[PDB]
Parts: C-alpha cells; structure tokens; sequence
C-alpha cells in the first residue's frame, strides 16, 4: 500500500522533482521513463536513503506509516530493495558471509528467527543456476573481477534471496545485452506471486517487451505529465 | 608493583624466591644498563619430555635448563625496556621442547578474563630444539583502569636444526568509553633461527592500546631458514601505535614474508615501520613484504616507512604496499540491504583481514574476529 | 679545508664535452656565468635575468643543513620567466662545468637558478653537469620552480661529473591548478652524489611524474631521494626510481609522500627497482607514506634482485661476448626510463654515458 | 669433427657420467637416446658451458683444441650450437638487435665480414618464411609471449641465421606435436650440405622419422654400451 504524494526532494540545493505522486498496490508493475536528468535515479535514491537528499515537503507512506522517519538500515527490513546501477566491489568478502549477514539482519527485524542452514543452501543452488552465475560464486569476493554485465545480474540474485517487498530497478540494465536481459526477466518474474509489486525505472524501452508493466508514467520537469498503460510508449510517436 | 625501583628492589624481587645468583645478576646488568640510558620519546599430561610450567617454577626446579637459553638472543641492555623487564619480572611462562616430539596439542593460555589486569611486566621464553613442532598462544582480554598501566613484555625464541615454532598473539583491551584510554604496550619480541631449516612464524592481532612499541623480529642466521609474519593492528579514538619488524638475514637461501594490515579510524595514527637486512653471507635471500592499510574517515592517520638494506648479490626482494577503503557508496550499498553501518564496517575489515586470520588457528580466529568487531563499534 | 678560486676556460673545451643539440645554452663557470660562451636568450621566448635579487624566492619547503648554506653561499640568482601560453620552439639548456685546482685545496662551485612558468606555458629545460677534468670539486645546485595553471614542464638533470667529484643538488617544484610536471634525473657521476627533489601540489586536478636512474661504480655512492607533498586533492602522481650498483658502489633511495587532510581523490604510486652486479655491492631504500585522507589510493612497491644469470648464459651460448651480453640486459632494464627521452639524438649521447660504466668501453 | 674421451663429470660432487666416448665426423647426423638422469641434460649443458660443472675426469677436444677450457662465447664462433630444452624469455630486447650483434660476433671470431642490414632483412623474411614465423619477430621481444612450441621453433630459426657447423638438439622435442615437428625438420634438413653436422639429444624417439639419423647411440647411467644405425626397436 505504498503511497507517494506531491514529493519534493532536492540535490545540491537544486529542486529537481516538483510534486510526483504515485500509489502502488500488491502484484502490479509500474514503469517510469523519460530523458536523463529528470529525477529517475534521484527518485530511486530518495527511496533508498541517500544522504545528499534534502526532502523539502511532502510525504511517502508505506502500510500507513511514515517511512522517511525510518533510518536506512530500517527500510530494507520493511521490504524495500534497490538493484544498483553501479554495484560496489568489496574485495576480500565472500557473498556467503555477505548474504547470510544480509539475510539474518532482515530476519532479525520483523521479529523472526535465523533461517536453517540447509534451506539457505537448497535455495541458492536452485537460484544460482537460474541467473547463470559462476558455480564458484559463493567463494569469490563480491563483484571482484566481474565485468559490468556480471555485477548487475548478481544484485538480482541477491533480490531473490533477501526477500524484499518492493523491488526498484534504477537503470540496472545499462551495458546489458539481449542474452543478459532474458535471465534478468526470468529472475524478477519468478518472484511474482502477486505478493510483491515492482517499479521499473527504464533506461531504454528495451525490456517492457520482456517484463510488461501494468501502468506507465513518463516523468518530465520533475512531475508526472502523462500516465497510461503499456500502449503509452508507442502512442506519442 | 610500585612504589619505586632501586638496586635493593631488584635484590628484593630476587630472593623472594630462593634465587641462584646467575638469575639475579642478569637483572643487575640490565638494571645497570637501564641506568645509563636516557628515556626515549613516547591436560596435565606427562611428557614426551616437554616442560610446560611457570617461569618462576622453572628457575627453581630447572636452573640448568634456564641457564642455557636466557639472554642468548635478547641481551639485557639490547634497548631501554628490555633491560627493565628482565630485571623486575616475576610472572611469565617457560617452554622447552625435546627431540622427536610433535606437541600433541597447541599450547595456549589466552582466556577471556573479566577480572581486571594482573601484572605489568613479563617475559616468555620458548625454545624448540631439533625436529620440534609447537604452537604457542599469548595474550589477555581485560577491561581497563583509569590509570596509565604499562605492559612491556619480552619474548625470546630459539629454533634449531629442522625445527618449527608457531607463535600466536591475541591481546585485547577495553576502556569504555574514552578514558585513559589507555595502556602502554612496549613489547620487544625477537626469535632466533639458529638453526638450519628452522622456521619461525609470528602471527598477531592487537587492539585497543593507547601506545604500542613492538618489533616482532625474525633472525634468519641458520641456512635455509624461513620467517613469516602476520600482524593485525587496529587504532581508534586518539590511540597511537608504532609497530614493525627487523629482519636480519645471514644463512643461505633464506625466505621471509611480512604481511601487515593496519586499520585506522577516528583521529588515530597507526604507522608500520619494518626492516629487511641481507648480510653478504645470506646467499639467494628472498623476501616478499605486504603492508596494507584501511583508513576509516577523513581526520585520522595511517603511516608507512619500511627500510630495506641489502648487501648481497644473490638476493631477490620484492616489496609491495597498497591502500584500500570504505566508500560512502560502498557503505550505502551494504546498509540499504539492511545490515547496519556499525555492523557494515566490521564485516568489510574482517574480509580485508581474512588473509591474516587464515594463518591463525581457526578457533582463535573466530574469537579474534568477533572482538575486533565489538572494539570497532564501541569506538568508531 | 675548502677554497673557491673561479678560473676561466676556452670554447674548444666546450665543444669537446658539449652535447650535440640545438638549444638555448647558458654557461656557468665555477659558479660564475660566462656570457661570451652562452647563447643569447632575448627573443628566444625565454626571459632571463642574472642578479643577486632575491625579492621573489619562495620559502624553502624542507629545511636541512646544506640548503641554507648554499642559498647564502650562492654567488648569483638566475631569473627565468615564460609568459602565459607561450611555447618556445627550443628547450632551455643549462650546462654546468666545474673544475678542480692543483694542490690539496678543494675547488667548489655553487649554481643557483629560479624558473617561473606563467599560466599555460609548456617548456623543456635540461641541466647538464660535467667535470672539465679529473681534478676534484664540490658542486652545488638549486632549482626552485613555480608552475602556473595548465602548464606542462619537462625537466631533465644530467650530472655527468668525474668519478672523483662530490655532488650535492636540490630542485624544487611548485604546482598550481590544472598543472602537469614531468621530471627525469640521471645521476651518473661523482664519488658521492646526493640529489633530493621536493615537490608541492598546491592546486587541484594536477599531474606529477618523477623518474631517476642511478648507476654508481667503484667506491662511489649515489643517493637519490625525493619528497612529495599532496596538499590538495584530485592529483595523480607517479614515480619510478631505478638504481644499478656494481663493484663496491652504494645506492640510497628515500621517498616521502605526505597527503594533507581534505586532499581527496589523490592517486600516488612509487616504484623502485634495484639491480646488483658486484659481490660487495649494497643498496639501501627507505620509502615513507604519510596519508591523512581516506578516499584516496596511494601505494608504493619496490624490488631488489640480481641479473638473471640464465638469460646471460642463454645469450652468450649463441655467441655474444660477456661485455656486450651484460650490457644488453641493462639497456633493456633502463629502457622504460630512457624511452621518455623524446629526442632520439639526445638519448644516444645519454646512452653513451651509461655504456662506459658497464663492462664495456 | 667432435671427440669426447673418457668423460667424467660431477656436480655438487654427484657422480653422473660413466666414462662416455664418442666420435662425430663432418656431414653426419647422430642420434642420442636413453633415460632421464643418465646425463643427457648434463651433456648439452657441459657442452654449452655452465660454470657449475666440476670436471672430475676426461677430455673433450675439437679441431685439435681443448674444448673444456674455452668459454661459451667462443663455442658459437667455432661452430657449436645448442637448442635449449627450455628457451629463456628476454623482455626488452628485440630479436634484431640481438641476432645482428650475435651474428657479427661469430663473424668477428671467424674473421670474415659482414652482412649488410639491407641484405639481412631479405634473408630474415626468407627464414621467417621457412618456419611460418610471425612477420613481427624482429620487433618482438625474444620469445616473450611465445608458447612452448613457439619458443622451441624460434631456436630453429635462430640456427639458420647464426650458421653453426655443429648443431646440437638438447631435448627440444618435449611438449611438441607433428605439425611443429614438421617445421623444425624442414629447417634442420635444409642446413644439410654434406659438410654441416647435427647432434640430436632426444627427449623421445618419434622425431627421427623426418630427420633420419645416420648413427644411433644408447646411454645407460652415462655410458654408451651399444651403438648402431637408424634401424632400432624397443623390447
Ligand atoms: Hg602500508
Ligand atoms: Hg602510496
């Protein structure tokens, strides 16, 4: 029951977004598009919790509570996950230690307990094959030695493990080819149980042919100036 | 120990045990050496021949044993603090290891005490005669006073033909929040590979000292000697560490490895400074040193001044040093997936430090990583 | 006991020891400038003034005993300036010729020079030091340099004085915003030679490079040291210092790098490769990093090793004689240093100097 | 052309060779076999000039001169060439600067002279062609970035240029295949003028089908205890 209303957020003292409003219910996919420099990355970042964003008015509510009053560490527990456009390299730290820690943390919050070994193991294997990751993923250091294309697919494998409620893709498709695109499509869709909702911040129209969105909005001047269904992308032409 | 130190105090700590006069005078030259010096800038099992008893008990029941090794490698007078510890020290640990014996277990005395700190000075001397394998562990983990207390230990190790010595160290102090804060760690540990095919391997994780003074050494005198050194050092608040190593290569075909990982946070300054020396007799020496540093935040300091003096035309030395960090975006990427910032900084460093903790016994490695974790959070 | 008697030489002597190069050459003898033997600088694109005027000199970056003495004992100051955006067609060349005196007396000469590079200028300047003969001397030199915005400097110093001379020199580099500075020093002469290079990055987004080659022979000691301060951020620095020590000679290297607080995005690296050829040779290196900013990446690496006897054996077994064989690997070793010399003509004369200390020529 | 007599050689005082004697005449190709450790690798090295070889007995004379007293650099000029089993990489030194100097050296020591650069390239290419070598050898660093097969094959190109009189192959067949085997053979055979000679210290025997030897000798703990011709069998 995510509800964003008349949102104003500033970056480096400059107003970019001037009143974007959006409501997202379970099991639906929304696509945000437009030219570079219109708030897309900033919007995702604002939701994620970047420290360089002064919110100058407005509200963003999730399950009826104000999320913006909650700390960064707190938002993932609630269910927000962001696939980074530029995944960071963590030399010396294996995904296993990483994922478990990521997993326990969100498990601790929500008042639930640490998963049991064998499942975590049974789950990865099933998923590690699904996203064409190196079979020796678990032992390599997070994104070290990975190409641009390899680092991007991995955050999604992660997505399929930390069990988030709302997944946001901020141009995480950059530099990816047709081959890379289909697996990512199998990864996001496979998590669809009508449970999760998804917001796809588009880089190119690319993907909506592989991950058809239910509602489409195009952002301009930091405001939504047009909204529609999948058909909207084709119509302005 | 205080009040005071004189010649009679020395003569008083001696004679508190029926002490032979060889043990005694050793202290006196030290004391005499201390005097000429100005003060420098800020389970029950029966062996297997092995002796594992206290330092004091050793003098008393085994003097001839003690007689052959003490001061052979680190003279009383070697420097300021090593003279003062030899004199004045009652507490400590003695280990001798006999022919043909593989120590059944790894000897360790590191325990996570919560009684407050025992004693200010000590000296351990471990000697492994030929065909020996022994793992020794040293350290303590205590809460700390609101007085400056000075811990200035000295460890001497002597390793003979075909023998191996594995030396570990986990010292961890806790003075919440910022207090002194506050203990002066002025240790001089040195080991002699006498000692053809001898192998010495220093390993250490260290945390929470106010001031550190330390030069874990490997002395490769014997032919085919091998020294290795792995050191983790953390500093926080306004702590200062000054730690390193002096490597003297004399035998043929000697090889040495130095890996140091120094983490620096807040407004603290941690500096690595060590030395690789190759004598003309040290034919075909080879060293690879590595001193990586992680700095946390922008107002603290990490420094590195290695020294290499080589006097031999068969040596092959390579030395690398590299800088790494925790970035905002790196920091943010971790936090956003629900792990806290406090817990985040702890994870990355443990990953950063993985290659040193590897060389530790796995069990003390786990203990070592959880305490470094909590020493960070309190203080970062 | 040292004395300073300043003699005079002929043009014939200059040609036999001078490099073959088309440049603007200023000649200094026993600490004294000799006009008649130097080229004129007016209209060269280089503004040059020689006087005892010290009104402009910057304060010293790192004070130590021998520098105050030289500035104070310096017989003159060389005022050099290049106006904004000007790019001279020819490099500025300062050849230094020092001579000794008969007796037990030790002749001494001190050179003092200052260069000002206005905004956008890019020029190449070369220092050449040689001994007129075998008579001993104490050489002193000091280069202070101010590098303005968008300027590019290529500095080369060639100390090719005799095996019996003493060499103590000190150059300074001051960089502004948008600056670029390249320095290559070839310390190939003197019983004892000591070169220090201190640099300050007082401007953002700047690039600095400092290389040097030391080749000490029989009983000589060559210590090449550098000092660099990254006072501002966004600067990138690269350093390559190599040394080759044969027959009882001694090399010393010292490199301090200080990174000031707030000096974000600094990228500094330092490499030192040392080659030992004599059975009594020594090499001492002491690198020092002082970093006070976390979002940076600085690192240094240094190696020490001997000639690969197997390639030498490999090379000789096909017929190449010992002297040429030993020589071939060394030119390859210093190749990375020698290749930065863009001028082939200059490079060959530099190569000739190297070769004579090898087991050839 | 080559006479080795009652040779005894020890290294680090190791008693290795049993008293080996052999006679090689001009224009002949001799094949050498046997197990590892009986001196094969030591023989080439001893012939080549390694300074770590303590000679405890015997003599080796060439054209009336004591060969064991002559240096390595001297051996190539006289006409001796050894194909290394493991060619060394020499980064930073192009083949051209190397070979010309090497060629001049042996040319010098033989007291004749000398090729003309302009001539030399027409010669190189032609040889570069015989072994299907990269056109950029001259510009490449000696054997740098070369595979084992390429490093080995480089040595044969080397042989035709330095023009030795006696060519010795020191286990240069290890790790190769039929195709590479085919190129080396065209090079070696091409040097056969009925005067020039070749000595093949085999790692294994398959090699002899393209470069037919005239004589075959068998080693066992450093001595020839049986000698014969090309016709030979195993068990
Ligand atoms: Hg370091
Ligand atoms: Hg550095």
């Amino acid at each position: 029951m995510l509800s964003i209303k008349d949102l104003h957020v500033s970056v480096e003292d400059k107003a970019i977004l001037r009143g974007l409003s959006l409501d997202v219910h379970p099991g639906e996919v929304h696509a945000i598009m437009g030219p570079n420099g219109s708030g897309k990355s900033t919007l995702s970042a604002t939701l994620a919790g970047r420290e360089d964003y002064e919110v100058t008015g407005g509200t963003v509510e999730f399950k009826g509570k104000d999320l913006l009053a909650l700390s960064p560490e707190d938002r993932a527990g609630e269910g927000i996950f962001m696939a980074f456009q530029y995944p960071v390299e963590i030399p010396g730290v294996s995904n296993q230690f990483f994922l478990q820690t990521a997993l326990n943390a969100v498990r601790s919050y929500r008042g639930q307990e640490t998963l049991d070994r064998f499942d975590f193991q049974d789950l990865m294997e099933e998923k590690i094959a699904l996203l064409k990751m190196p079979e020796d993923l678990l032992t390599r250091s997070v994104n070290v030695g990975f190409s641009g294309g390899e680092k991007k697919r991995n955050d999604i494998l992660q997505m399929a493990v930390l069990e988030p409620e709302l997944c946001i893709l901020d141009e995480s498709d950059s530099g990816l080819d047709i081959d890379a695109l289909k697996v990512v499509a199998d990864g996001v869709n496979s998590l669809r149980d009508g449970k999760r909702s998804f917001i796809i911040v588009t880089h190119y129209q690319r993907i909506l042919d592989y991950i058809k969105p239910d509602y489409v909005h195009v952002l301009y001047q930091g405001r939504i100036v047009k909204s529609g269904d999948f058909t909207l992308v084709k119509q302005l032409e | 120990l205080a009040k005071g130190i004189n010649e009679e105090v020395v003569r008083a700590i001696s004679a508190k045990r029926n002490e032979p006069e060889w043990m005694l005078e050793f202290r006196l030259n030290a004391y005499r050496a201390w005097l000429e010096m100005e003060e420098p800038h800020w389970e029950k099992l029966a062996e297997q021949g092995i002796i594992f008893c206290s330092f004091g008990e050793a003098i008393h029941d085994h003097p001839e044993l003690v007689r052959k090794y003490l001061g052979t490698v680190v003279p009383g007078n070697d420097n300021f603090f090593a003279a003062l510890n030899a004199a004045v020290a009652s507490d400590g640990t003695f280990i001798y290891v006999p022919k043909g014996v593989r120590c059944p277990m790894e000897l360790s005395t590191y325990f996570r005490i919560n009684a407050e700190k025992t004693g200010q000075f000590e000296r351990t001397i471990l000697v492994a005669d030929e065909d020996s394998y022994v793992s020794y562990i040293e350290g303590c983990s205590a809460p700390v006073r609101d007085s400056y207390q000075l811990h200035a230990a000295v460890v001497e190790v002597i390793i003979h033909k075909n023998a191996e010595v594995k030396y570990s160290t986990v010292q961890n102090w806790f003075p919440g929040d910022n207090n002194t804060g506050g203990i002066l760690n002025f240790v001089t540990k040195r080991a002699l590979c006498e000692g053809e095919n001898s192998k010495m391997s220093w390993t250490q994780s260290e945390t929470g000292s106010a001031i550190t003074w330390k030069y874990p050494s490997c002395i490769l005198r014997g032919d085919n000697s091998i020294g290795e050194f792995y050191s983790v050092a953390l500093t926080s608040g306004h702590q200062q560490a000054d730690t390193g190593t002096k490597m003297i290569h004399i035998g043929k075909n000697t090889k040495s490895t130095i890996i140091s990982k120094g983490i620096s946070a807040g407004h603290s300054q941690n500096s690595y400074r060590g030395l690789v020396k190759i004598m003309p007799t040290a034919t075909n020496a080879r060293n690879f040193t590595q001193c990586d540093s992680m700095l946390i935040g922008a107002n603290c300091g990490a420094h590195t001044f290695p020294y290499v003096e080589c006097r031999n035309n068969s040596a092959q030395l390579e030395h690398e040093a590299t800088t790494s960090r925790i970035g905002e975006d790196q920091l943010f990427y971790c936090l956003q997936r629900g792990i806290s910032e406090e817990d985040a900084i702890s994870m990355i460093v443990n990953g950063f430090c993985k290659d040193v903790f590897s060389e530790l016994p796995l069990e003390f490695a786990v203990e070592a990583q959880k305490l470094l974790a909590i020493s960070l959070e309190h203080s970062v | 006991q040292f004395v300073s008697i300043a003699g005079e030489i002929s043009p014939q002597q200059r040609d036999a020891l001078a490099l073959t190069l088309d440049s603007v050459r200023l000649v200094f003898v026993d600490g004294r400038y000799v006009p008649a033997l130097s080229d004129a600088t007016e209209g060269s694109g280089y503004e040059v003034s020689i006087n005892d005027d010290r009104q402009g000199l910057p304060d010293a970056i790192q004070a130590e005993v021998f520098l105050h003495l030289t500035e104070s004992l310096a017989q003159s100051v060389t005022h050099i300036a290049v106006k904004r955006g000007q790019r001279p067609a020819k490099p500025l060349l300062l050849m230094h010729i020092t001579q000794g005196v008969a007796g037990e007396e030790v002749n001494t000469a001190h050179y003092r020079h200052h260069l000002d590079l206005a905004e956008g200028a890019e020029a190449t300047v070369i220092e050449h030091f040689v001994s007129l003969n075998d008579a001993r001397h104490f050489t002193g030199a000091r280069f202070t340099i101010n590098v303005a915005a968008n300027a590019h400097l290529q500095h080369i110093k060639l100390a090719f004085e005799n095996p019996l001379s003493h060499h103590f020199a000190h150059n300074d580099l001051l960089l502004a915003e948008d600056a670029t500075a390249f320095s290559h020093s070839f310390l190939l002469g003197g019983a004892v030679l000591r070169h220090n290079t201190s640099t300050q990055l007082n401007g953002e987004n700047s690039t600095l490079r400092i290389n040097s080659l030391a080749m000490p022979v029989k009983n000589e000691v060559c210590d090449t040291r550098t000092w660099l301060e990254h006072n501002k951020g966004f600067c990138n620095s690269r350093q390559l210092h190599k040394t080759i020590v044969s027959d009882k000679g001694r090399a010393v290297f010292n490199g301090l790098i200080n990174v000031a607080q707030h000096a974000i995005k600094t990228d500094g690296q330092m490499t030192n490769n040392n080659l030992l050829m004599g059975k009594l040779a020594e090499v001492d290196t002491k690198p020092q990093l002082e970093i006070y900013a976390d979002d940076v990446k600085c690192s240094h690496g240094a190696t020490v090793g001997r000639i690969d006897d197997e390639q030498i054996f490999y090379l000789r077994s096909r017929g190449i004689n010992q002297q040429d064989a030993q020589q071939m690997i060394i030119y390859a070793f210093a190749a990375e240093l020698t290749e930065a010399l863009r001028d082939e003509g200059l490079k060959q004369q530099v190569l000739a100097r190297i070769g004579q200390r090898l087991p050839g020529g």
